[PDB]
DNA sequence: GCACCGGCGCTCGAACAGGGACTGT
DNA sequence: CAGTCCCTGTTCGAGCGCCGG
């Protein structure tokens, strides 16, 4: 059975003609076992036979399936996927079982030999030709062309897909009440119908989708509560993940790092606390995905705490629309961020984590918001709407950040929950200059063709100071010089620069950063009491700046 | 609905759009899937599969006064895409007179377009998609038939129809200016505001009358006018004060050359503490005075030139302030202005953006009849994560996020 | 001696921008 | 004064992995 539904009509970029490339040898396994999957579809017209009127050819391979046992077969379309035009991608996204609510009765059904049950153009057939070798290479192979939808083609999910939701829209104008999650080929039907009543329409499904080509085979899950759909285990009142193995070995490779962040992240989904960030560190510098890496201090740790964060059961529960969604944040370590998304106390529906380092000099207030937007964004996919936040921050040190901060900010409805490390800002600029306090000029140049620089201060009651700098820059310099004004100085000072990216730093108050220089000047501004910073021209005649500029000149 | 549609190109070296569909929440999705269901049944959108490789993003908007949703379709890359058919072959032509008006309303006519057929070989370029809550099923694809709105061609080819339904009340009311926007109609008079009230439900009526619906609000040009720049009046000058004064004026040394700074830098000589009071020279007063005197008098040299665009600053001045400014080419500026807080509504910078956003687009309609380019003071995921929630235009103009701190508390401020 | 599409993470490099110096007629 | 170099900061897409089919 192949579908009587209508063909998506395809066409092949302008002025370039279909693939033209041999087959390679394969193992004599594979072969074997590729003239049975062959045999099948012809006597099933899946595939046509063609004679030497058809000048395409694309080499075709095998893959073994997820249970064994039986091949996928596998066509290398990356030539014909360039001649081919663009499509446009139906599939916008992966449902989460955190969006789905409670229900009386559940079948999950997957369609067997989907792609080989769904008609391919009259037209373009032709360019989906390829060619099984025989058992020892003796004259012509059979040679075969596509009558279905190939496994490997650019066009093949989008077209699919889109050809499932012709083939489910008329059961649903019968059947409005119930919910079929359709994600390619597997179809999770729920609905709030008793188990007899339910097992009937599933029938009437089953038979639905088999008027269509699309069968249905006896590997179906029936009401077993451990249902397994996709990489989740669900169960009426919980779900969970399918076991997730992560792997222990003494010597670790790149390759290795990514699969275990790949694998850490995939788990973030419902196993609170998860961190990355030290494990990713060493995929930094590029390297080989085949070269050995050893696996640092920091790093060790992390692996460690997270492994046992995993042998440990989790649940999430599903979603009551009646109650009104909550969202939590916490602060693991420097730009690290973990949240949960919940309706009741111990009863979770997702949790997550938020690790970008967006910037090179940020703060915790300025990352807890893009954390919060983070969620906002997924909790509008998975549930259509925005959590009510709870959030590690005083609402007076928020209030102060976005009524002073130049850019414009907003987090939506949030409440203040007292759980240690809170989000504060380490330390505020002064609005007007401190009486009583000592000035300090500052300005820093280097020299960008001898890498050399100098920097230093001058002050109202006399104090001075230059300090020779090695492998400097222009901008380095001048805030080199802010350093030592504020270590030569007291608790209360009166700094004024004529920098403006120096300046522009500090006065978006950093508590973080990737250059050592500026960590430890904001380390120094925290010990502070008064700070008052200020901007001033360079090449004017303001006495103060002037001295200090003629200083670093050498 | 059948008669003769107009062949609209692309340029050839330009493809149509291409864009993703963002996420959308419950209460809109909705809205969404009952407009276009309707839509559909009526004729005017049509089902596509996954061959049509283009896109352009839909949702929904709730305007003032009024509790329907609006199918908003953000068309701003296809208009990118077919701006000789809108601005050179099919141009709209721009009248200087309703800036020099007293009362302008705006009215929303674009439910006209849906009356008339879109070129067979451009309803492609049209599409869209639907998404789904926690994606339940794929996206479900669309496009139109008929003529769209949001698209900045559509007016282009509704320009024949819409001077003749205009004709018969321009020609008993030739002191009237009536201007087409988008979906848009602005028509302005230098009448009292309660006749103009009534001249606009005439209008309204006319319209109703030759097939046409349309379902102190109305703008006031000469009540808006350019702010200057000002520098502060303090009885005694301190060092900081000196400081800030002449950063002040070297910024703005960039847009009038004439300002001199000189004897300003000559009562800061020496290294002095920034709260030491100075007193000012007979020179240094001559030149506070003289260089306020330049800011008093706005910059010559300003002319509007149809081929370039038209580019906007906002600065958020914190307690509910906003400055903007409108140039071509910089320090060059065309237009500069204020935003005050609107009485009833709640505090939220976004909300502000948004509004602001949109009040100089109006402005910049109304007086050039072309839209700005933003340069918008927000951080890039902030913005597309809420606009939306605050939109109530039929358009949507060009923006480009930037992060630049006040040095010299912006030279707008107090 | 190995296919496709989607979502997410993470890092890298390309391309680009703005400021301050430099240089140069 | 104007191009021009460098620094520094961005944004985009690429590439790899994870998961799903
Ligand atoms: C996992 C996978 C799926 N697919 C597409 C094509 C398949 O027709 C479709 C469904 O995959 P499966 O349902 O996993 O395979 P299938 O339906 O063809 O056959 P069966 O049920 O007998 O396992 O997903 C690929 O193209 N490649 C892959 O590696
Ligand atoms: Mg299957
Ligand atoms: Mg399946
Ligand atoms: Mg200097
Ligand atoms: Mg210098």
């Amino acid at each position: 059975k192949i579908s009587p539904i209508e063909t998506v009509p395809v066409k092949l970029k302008p002025g370039m003609d279909g693939p033209k490339v041999k087959q390679w040898p394969l193992t004599e396994e594979k072969i074997k076992a590729l003239v049975e999957i062959c045999t099948e579809m012809e006597k099933e017209g899946k595939i046509s036979k063609i004679g030497p009127e058809n000048p395409y050819n694309t080499p075709v391979f095998a893959i073994k399936k997820k249970d064994s046992t039986k091949w996928r077969k596998l066509v290398d379309f990356r030539e014909l996927n360039k001649r081919t035009q663009d499509f446009w991608e139906v599939q916008l996204g992966i449902p989460h079982p955190a969006g789905l609510k409670k229900k009386k009765s559940v079948t999950v059904l997957d369609v067997g030999d989907a792609y080989f049950s769904v008609p391919l153009d009259e037209d373009f057939r032709k360019y989906t030709a390829f060619t099984i070798p025989s058992i020892n290479n003796e004259t012509p192979g059979i040679r075969y062309q596509y009558n279905v939808l190939p496994q490997g083609w650019k066009g093949s999910p989008a077209i699919f897909q889109s050809s499932m939701t012709k083939i489910l829209e008329p059961f649903r104008k019968q059947n409005p009440d119930i919910v079929i999650y359709q994600y390619m080929d597997d179809l999770y039907v729920g609905s709030d119908l008793e188990i007899g009543q339910h097992r009937t329409k599933i029938e009437e499904l089953r038979q639905h989708l088999l008027r269509w080509g699309l069968t249905t085979p006896d590997k179906k899950h029936q009401k077993e509560p451990p249902f397994l759909w996709m990489g989740y285990e669900l169960h009426p009142d919980k779900w969970t993940v399918q076991p997730i193995v992560l792997p222990e070995k003494d010597s670790w490779t790149v390759n290795d790092i990514c699969k275990l962040v790949g694998k850490l992240n995939w788990a973030s989904q419902i196993y609170p606390g998860i961190k990355v960030r030290q494990l990713c560190k060493l995929l930094r510098g590029t390297k080989a995905l085949t070269e050995v890496i050893p696996l640092t201090e920091e790093a060790e740790l992390e692996l460690a705490e997270n492994r046992e964060i995993l042998k440990e059961p989790v649940h999430g529960v599903y979603y009551d629309p009646s109650k009104d969604l909550i969202a939590e944040i916490q602060k693991q370590g420097q730009g690290q961020w973990t949240y949960q998304i919940y309706q009741e106390p111990f009863k979770n529906l997702k949790t997550g984590k938020y690790a970008r380092m967006r910037g090179a000099h940020t703060n915790d207030v300025k990352q807890l918001t893009e954390a919060v937007q983070k969620i906002t964004t997924e909790s509008i996919v998975i549930w259509g709407k925005t959590p009510k936040f709870k959030l590690p921050i005083q609402k007076e040190t928020w209030e102060t950040w976005w009524t002073e901060y130049w850019q414009a900010t907003w987090i939506p409805e949030w409440e203040f929950v007292n759980t240690p490390p809170l989000v504060k800002l380490w330390y505020q600029l002064e609005k007007e200059p401190i009486v009583g306090a000592e000035t300090f000029y500052v300005d820093g140049a280097a020299n960008r063709e001898t890498k050399l620089g100098k920097a230093g201060y001058v002050t109202n009651k006399g104090r001075q100071k230059v300090v020779p700098l090695t492998d400097t820059t222009n901008q380095k310099t001048q805030l080199q010089a802010i350093y030592l004004a504020l270590q030569d100085s007291g608790l209360e000072v009166n700094i004024v620069t004529d920098s403006q990216y120096a300046l522009g730093i500090i006065q978006a108050q950093p508590d973080e950063s990737e250059s050592e220089l500026v960590n430890q000047i904001i380390e120094q501004l925290i010990k502070k009491e008064k700070v008052y910073l200020a901007w001033v021209p360079a090449h004017k005649g303001i006495g103060g700046n002037e001295q200090v500029d003629k200083l670093v000149s050498a | 609905s059948p008669i003769e549609t107009v062949p609209v190109k692309l340029k050839p070296g330009m493809d149509g759009p291409k864009v993703k569909q963002w996420p959308l929440t419950e209460e809109k999705i909705k809205a969404l899937v009952e407009i276009c269901t309707e839509m559909e049944k009526e004729g005017k959108i049509s089902k596509i599969g996954p061959e049509n490789p283009y896109n352009t993003p839909v949702f929904a908007i709730k305007k003032k006064d009024s509790t329907k949703w609006r199918k908003l379709v953000d068309f701003r890359e296809l208009n990118k895409r077919t701006q000789d058919f809108w601005e050179v072959q099919l141009g709209i032509p721009h009248p200087a007179g309703l800036k020099k008006k007293k009362s302008v309303t705006v009215l929303d006519v674009g439910d006209a377009y849906f009356s008339v057929p879109l070129d067979e070989d451009f309803r492609k370029y049209t599409a869209f998609t639907i998404p789904s809550i926690n994606n339940e099923t794929p996206g479900i694809r669309y496009q139109y038939n008929v003529l769209p709105q949001g698209w900045k061609g559509s007016p282009a080819i509704f320009q024949s129809s819409m001077t003749k339904i205009l004709e018969p009340f321009r020609k008993q009311n030739p002191d009237i200016v009536i201007y087409q926007y988008m979906d848009d109609l602005y028509v302005g008079s230098d009448l009292e505001i309660g006749q103009h009230r009534t001249k606009i439900e005439e209008l309204r009526q006319h319209l109703l009358r030759w097939g046409l619906t349309t379902p102190g609000y109305e703008l006031h040009p000469d009540k808006w006018t350019v702010q200057p720049i000002v520098l502060p009046e303090k009885d005694s000058w301190t060092v900081n004060d000196i400081q800030k004064l002449v950063g002040k004026l070297n910024w703005a040394s960039q847009i009038y050359p004439g300002i001199k700074v000189r004897q300003l830098c000559k009562l800061l000589r020496g290294t002095k503490a920034l709260t030491e009071v100075i007193p000012l020279t007979e020179e240094a007063e001559l030149e506070l005075a003289e260089n306020r005197e330049i800011l008093k008098e706005p910059v010559h040299g300003v002319y509007y030139d149809p081929s370039k665009d038209l580019i906007a600053e906002i600065q958020k001045q914190g307690q509910g302030q906003w400055t903007y400014q409108i140039y071509q080419e910089p320090f060059k500026n065309l237009k500069t202005g204020k935003y005050a807080r609107m009485r009833g509504a709640h505090t939220n910078d976004v909300k502000q953006l948004t509004e602001a956003v949109q009040k100089i687009t109006t402005e910049s309609i109304v007086i050039w009849g072309k839209t700005p380019k933003f340069k918008l003071p927000i951080q890039k995921e902030t913005w597309e994560t809420w606009w939306t929630e605050y939109w109530q235009a039929t358009w949507i103009p060009e923006w480009e996020f930037v992060n630049t701190p006040p040095l010299v508390k912006l030279w707008y401020q107090l």
